[PDB]
This record gives C-alpha cells, sequence and structure tokens, in this order.
C-alpha cells in the first residue's frame, strides 16, 4: 500500500519534475521516465482558471514582499496553511506546487540563491505534518493525480 | 548544449584593469545565474560574486565588493568581471559558472588566466646539468623565462621514461625557472646523446641542449 | 563568512578500495553542500549536489552524505581517473569552497635517488651560479633538504618544486635550487645537499668540491 512515508519520498521527484516542466513552459511562453516524473509533468501542464489564478496570487504577493532565504520557511508555512484551510483537494495540492515553485524561482531569480533544495523539504515537511501526505496515501498516492 | 566560453588569457601590468568575458549558448542566458569562481596558482577556490542577467542584480563575496565588478549583455548572452588596480595576488585563473535551481554548480567556463607582473616577454637560457655518477642523473636547467608555459622535449619526443620536467618556481626577479631531469642507467652515458628541446612560445626562442657527460 | 574545512589535504587509497573525504562546516548549511572534482589544467566538475545527489553523468561509486554540518564524500571502487582533486561547497547566498583534497595512490615507503649538480661553466660566464639537487622516485611526499655550503647551513636562497605523483611508479621527485652570484660561489669550495625522508635510515649528503 501507499504509506504516508512513501507519499513523502515520492514527493521529491514529483515537486523536481513539476518545477522543471513549469519552469520550461514559461522560458517557452516567454519568448520523463518516471512515474512520479510523469505525476509531476501532468500537475505541470494543467491549466484551468483556478491555478491560473493561483500563480497571479503567487507573484503578486512575491512581487510585493520579495522572500529571502531566511524568511521562506515562515512565508511558505503562511501561505501553505492558507491552501488548505477550507479543506484538501487535489486543485490545492496542486497549488502547493506551484507556490513551492515561484518560491524557489523568487529565491534563485531575486534573492539570488538556489533554493530548490530547501523548498522542496519545505514541501515534504508540510504534507507530513499537515497530513497531506495521509489525505494523497488514502488515493493510493501520487498515481492519483495522473487521472484525474 | 549548454557551454560557457571565457575570453582569452590576460597578461598586464599592476594597477591596471581588466575584463573578463563568459559567453553563455544553449539555454537561457536571462534566466539563470552567473557565478564566479578564483582560482591561485596551486591554491583552492574562492568564490567571488554571482549576477542574475535578466535583472542585473548582482551579491558579491564582502572581500571583492569594490574590486571586482559583474555585469552582464543580454543582447550578447555575455557576463563580463571587471577587476581593477590589479596586483600579484590578483594573478590567478578565473571560472565562470551557471548554477542548477539548487545552487549547484553544475556549468563551468574553461577559466581565463589573468597574470599581473612588470617583467617583459623573455625567452630562456638553457643551461645543462651534467651527469658524473647503478643509475646516472642528467638534466637541463631552463632559467630566467616570461611568461609561462615552456615545454622540454628529450631527444625529440624518443626519451620519455625517467623524464622529470619540475613545475617551474617563480624567482624575486619576476622571471621563471625550471630543470628538467631524466635518469638513465649509467652504462648508456657512452651508447646515447641526450639533447633536451626547450621551447617557449611566447619569445618564440627555441634552444637545443646537448648534454654531454664529463 | 561559512568556513568549509577538509581536515585532510591529501589522501591515500588504493585501486579497488573505498575512500571518504569530510568537510565540516562553520555553520549549519542544512543540505545545500556540492562536492566537484578538478583534474590538473581543468576546469571543475559537478559530481554530488544536495548533500546526496549525483549529477548526471556521474558513476555510481560516488555517493555523498550528510546534513547540517558533517558532510562526506565516498568514493567505491577507486579507480585511476579519480585521483584528482575534490572540493567541497556549501552554496547559501555567500557560497564558500573547501579547502580541497588531493587524492594518491598507496605504495611502499622509496628511499629518494640523490644528485646534485653544480653550476655549468655556460652560466658561470653570465655572472650567476645555479646549484641544482635532485630527489628522484620517493614515495612520502614529506621531504627535507638542506643546503650547506662550506658546512654552513644555507637559508633563503634555495627555491623548491615537487612533481605529481608518476602514473605508474606512485612515487615523487624533488628538485632543490640554490642561486648563489658568481662572487659568492667562487668564494666557497664544498657544496652540499642533505636529503632527509622516511625511507632513509640517515640523512644522506651529496657533495662536490668547487673546480674539482
Amino acid at each position: 500500500s501507499m504509506s504516508e512515508e512513501q507519499v513523502a519520498q515520492d514527493t521529491e521527484e514529483v515537486f523536481r519534475s513539476y518545477v522543471f516542466y513549469r519552469h520550461q513552459q514559461e522560458q517557452e511562453a516567454e519568448g520523463p521516465s518516471s512515474t512520479m516524473g510523469q505525476v509531476g509533468r501532468q500537475l505541470a501542464i494543467i491549466g484551468d482558471d483556478i491555478n491560473r489564478r493561483y500563480d497571479s496570487e503567487f507573484q503578486t504577493m512575491l512581487q510585493h514582499l520579495q522572500p529571502t532565504a531566511e524568511n521562506a520557511y515562515e512565508y511558505f508555512t503562511k501561505i501553505a496553511t492558507s491552501l488548505f484551510e477550507s479543506g484538501i483537494n487535489w486543485g490545492r495540492v496542486v497549488a502547493l506546487l506551484g507556490f513551492g515553485y515561484r518560491l524557489a524561482l523568487h529565491v534563485y531569480q531575486h534573492g539570488l540563491t538556489g533554493f530548490l533544495g530547501q523548498v522542496t523539504r519545505f514541501v515534504v515537511d508540510f504534507m507530513l505534518h499537515h497530513s497531506i501526505a495521509r489525505w494523497i496515501a488514502q488515493r493510493g498516492g501520487w498515481v492519483a493525480a495522473l487521472n484525474l | 548544449e549548454v557551454k560557457l566560453v571565457e575570453s582569452g588569457a590576460e597578461l598586464v601590468r599592476p594597477g591596471t584593469s581588466v575584463k573578463v568575458s563568459c559567453k553563455a549558448s544553449g539555454y537561457a542566458f536571462t534566466n539563470y545565474l552567473i557565478e564566479w569562481v578564483k582560482q591561485r596558482p596551486g591554491q583552492g577556490l574562492e568564490w567571488i560574486g554571482v549576477i542574475n542577467p535578466g535583472s542585473g542584480g548582482t551579491n558579491y563575496n564582502e572581500k571583492f565588493k569594490g574590486k571586482a565588478t559583474l555585469t552582464a549583455d543580454k543582447s550578447s548572452s555575455t557576463a563580463y568581471m571587471q577587476l581593477t588596480s590589479l596586483t600579484s595576488d590578483d594573478s590567478a585563473v578565473y571560472f565562470c559558472a551557471s548554477p542548477s535551481l539548487y545552487g549547484s554548480f553544475d556549468y563551468w567556463g574553461q577559466g581565463t588566466t589573468v597574470t599581473v607582473s612588470s617583467a617583459s616577454t623573455k625567452g630562456p637560457s638553457v643551461f645543462p646539468l651534467a651527469p658524473s655518477s647503478g643509475t646516472a642523473a642528467l638534466g637541463c636547467l631552463v632559467k630566467d623565462y616570461f611568461p609561462e608555459p615552456v615545454t622540454v622535449s628529450w631527444n625529440s619526443g624518443a626519451l620519455t621514461s625517467g623524464v622529470h620536467t619540475f613545475p617551474a618556481v617563480l624567482q624575486s626577479s619576476g622571471l621563471y625557472s625550471l630543470s628538467s631531469v631524466v635518469t638513465v642507467p649509467s652504462s648508456s652515458l657512452g651508447t646515447q646523446t641526450y639533447i633536451c628541446n626547450v621551447n617557449h612560445k611566447p619569445s618564440n626562442t627555441k634552444v637545443d641542449k646537448r648534454v654531454e657527460p664529463k | 563568512d561559512i568556513v568549509m574545512t577538509q581536515s585532510h589535504k591529501f589522501m591515500s587509497t588504493s585501486v579497488g578500495d573505498r575512500v571518504s573525504i569530510t568537510c565540516k562546516a562553520s555553520q549549519d548549511v542544512g543540505t545545500a553542500v556540492a562536492w566537484y572534482q578538478q583534474k590538473p589544467g581543468q576546469s571543475p566538475k559537478l559530481l554530488i549536489y544536495w548533500a546526496s545527489t549525483r549529477h548526471t553523468g556521474v558513476p555510481d561509486r560516488f555517493t555523498g552524505s550528510g546534513s547540517g554540518t558533517d558532510f562526506t564524500l565516498t568514493i567505491s571502487n577507486v579507480q585511476s581517473e579519480d585521483l584528482a582533486d575534490y572540493f567541497c561547497q556549501q552554496y547559501s547566498s555567500y557560497r564558500t569552497f573547501g579547502g580541497g583534497t588531493k587524492l594518491e595512490i598507496k605504495r611502499t615507503v622509496a628511499a629518494p635517488s640523490v644528485f646534485i649538480f653544480p653550476p655549468s661553466d655556460e652560466q658561470l660566464k653570465s655572472g650567476t651560479a645555479s646549484v641544482v639537487c635532485l630527489l628522484n622516485n620517493f614515495y612520502p611526499r614529506e621531504a627535507k633538504v638542506q643546503w650547506k655550503v662550506d658546512n654552513a647551513l644555507q637559508s633563503g636562497n634555495s627555491q623548491e618544486s615537487v612533481t605529481e605523483q608518476d602514473s605508474k611508479d606512485s612515487t615523487y621527485s624533488l628538485s632543490s635550487t640554490l642561486t648563489l652570484s658568481k662572487a659568492d660561489y667562487e668564494k666557497h669550495k664544498v657544496y652540499a645537499c642533505e636529503v632527509t625522508h622516511q625511507g632513509l635510515s640517515s640523512p644522506v649528503t651529496k657533495s662536490f668540491n668547487r673546480g674539482e
């Protein structure tokens, strides 16, 4: 079965592939060979009106209050908690990945410091401590995100 | 593929300024950072600073603030590093690199050698180190040349076993000197001629010197 | 400044064995640590990032471990292409590198072969005198060379150069060059080169008599 920890381990590859494919699409618009890599890619491509709205919110707040390498954990905890205060669905889980991507990107591009390894640990620790990983585990794991 | 190609070697006098370039290809120059690293002869690695070519934002090692100025040209996809008030301590190899989103330096340039000296380009003087002596040792003293490099071959390439061409040392005069030694059986002293071939292309001096037993 | 300390500048291994290079940070850097290999004349190459993640194209025999302050690069089944320099690095906002660790091949102790070369007469015409002493094919790179002119110990007039380990012998060679003025060279008779080394039971002196 999908354990809570198996979801946590799989989250590293899912988030890495998600960040890779989101950055690639963002660079093409500017001008996998793994099961978790396919999940990451399928979640990176989805462009409904809620995720596009989520991204607009993530960008605006980051442009207003630029995150630093020293506040990023508290910055992450606030928005990630805000995303699962009403409940837990796949749309909010994807927005979590989306915010993790915009957070790592802003610290890299504005703070001149690579932070993907730290934001990845932020996402994994948050999903572990705030029941998001077990919510995914009950649905058979990250593989359930493939066929929405 | 992802390539970082830096400018050619720089040889300048103290108190001057040099500007090293770092040409990027095979990726989006505006979306990745450019790191700069300094490596002193025989020493380790020292981080200088980083720039975001898209935003032109810069952070520096506090030691290099006011010494190194990092710029970037988006049109040419080239980063630049300007060093001012050059001294002997600035003589080193300068690498440019581009990090991944994690921060590790994934792609490196070939390296630009900056040499700060007041000495003038000079050809070496080649003096024999004669054998006398179960094995015998002989060599050539390649003295008072600038700049590096110099190449030494023995018997036009026919002799390579036992050859030790020592790394040059820098003398108080600002000139380089090294010894190229080879060991041979003492019986060979009279069965073979030993000629060291010294090429110093920066001065276009070529010298062959026969090392005869005394 | 964050200080990455590689406590061992040189490490002796053998082909087919495993070697671990330690790196201690002066602060907690989490897992934001990278390992680089550098070979002479070449740019450094990334081996491990994220403390433990192998970079693309890196052989399976390279593994990294650690978190916080202590980080270790372990090379299983050491090959000959692995003999190189290895730098740890923390890539926080102000990036710093470790001092590096040079990998060498383990070998039995080899006493050096000591040769002394008096100044050539062609150089003596030019006005200077160089006295060269050779230490040939010794394994422990630790070597001591003492210059004695008329049994008087010299200081500050000798420059040393050492070669890197031989591909086949696994030994090192060292040259010590005593530089003297022509006039000073002719004011003295006995020029000796004393060599101290682990392989030598006693220090060995090689001497010549000027004009003899």
